[PDB]
């Protein structure tokens, strides 16, 4: 649906302070 | 405990 | 959670708090998956060996929660349980094999900056992200060593290969489990601990930028021991039951 899609961050653009980290050991 | 109350 | 941080504003819209009306207390984590339904590990509810046996009775559900145990006020909604789900098979005698439950809430909860649900795995989704070396995330206010946070921890683990977590117990470990965490010789820890169960362990796929839930905190020998390591309920492994009991229901 919308999911796993945060109002706070994916919505806006907006990315937390460590998510880089999971992404990067991907 | 540590909790504050519910409505 | 064990060597974590404290969780930005509105990070895990999806993470729930299993709450007990008497005593008032913090049972355990969850996540939200639609309006009506949460998943949680079945040892949060049924526990014969600590006599531990919870009704939707005896439950109340807090959503888009920060604080621990503020009434935030405004922005939480609590939810009372109209019928709670525990999966046929789940050994709950020898390893927590299947440690899952499904919540159904009385009402469907309207969504917001703080709450919205997280994506259940697929096949290829799954498959493209459970792989040791990937990191997901465990969110949780369990405790902070093997005392308590007035706000959510969250901490970012490896997924470890099949062999390392079978070599780190005596616990027989199933197809239906997986283990996380750094190992010995890597520097950076962390986990999960007591109050932690029934969270979700989760990655954000980077092939549509959305967030999955991977596992369910089932069990540990002990926080953040060394040569230790975190288990988990292997969500997609479990997804047609899951399924089943929201065609069913
Ligand atoms: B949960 O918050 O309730 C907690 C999370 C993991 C702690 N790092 N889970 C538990 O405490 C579970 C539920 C009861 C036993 N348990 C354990 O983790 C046991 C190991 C175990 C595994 C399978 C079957 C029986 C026991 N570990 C400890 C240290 O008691």
């Amino acid at each position: 649906a919308d999911c796993g899609l945060r109002p706070l961050f994916e919505k806006k653009s907006l990315e937390d302070k460590t998510e880089r980290e999971l992404l990067e050991s991907y | 405990g540590d909790f504050e109350e519910i409505p | 959670i064990v060597e974590g941080s404290d969780a930005e504003i509105g990070m895990s819209p999806w993470q729930v708090m299993l709450f007990r009306k008497s005593p008032q207390e913090l049972l355990c984590g969850a996540s939200l998956i639609s309006d009506r339904w949460v998943l949680t590990a079945a040892h949060c509810l049924l526990y014969p060996p600590w006599d531990k046996n919870f009704t939707e009775n005896d439950l109340l559900v807090r959503i888009g929660k920060h604080s621990r145990t503020r009434y935030e006020r405004n922005i939480e909604k609590i939810s009372m349980l109209e019928k709670i789900y525990i999966h046929p098979r789940y050994n709950w005698r020898e390893n927590l094999d299947r440690d899952i439950a499904l919540m159904k809430l009385k009402k469907p909860v309207a969504f917001s900056d703080y709450i919205h649900p997280v994506c259940l795995p697929d096949r290829e989704t799954a498959a493209s992200l459970l792989q040791a070396g990937y990191k997901g995330r465990v969110t949780g206010w369990g405790n902070l060593k093997e005392g308590q946070p007035s706000v959510l921890q969250v901490v970012n683990l490896p997924i470890v290969e099949r062999p390392v977590c079978k070599d780190s117990t005596r616990i027989r470990i199933t197809d239906n489990m997986f283990c996380a965490g750094y190992k010995p010789d890597e520097g950076k820890r962390g986990d999960a601990c007591e109050g932690d169960s029934g969270g979700p362990f989760v990655m954000k796929s980077p092939f549509n930028n959305r967030w999955y839930q991977m596992g369910i905190v089932s069990w540990g020998e002990g926080c953040d021991r060394d040569g230790k390591y975190g288990f988990y309920t292997h969500v997609f492994r479990l997804k047609k039951w899951i399924q089943k009991v929201i065609d069913q229901f």
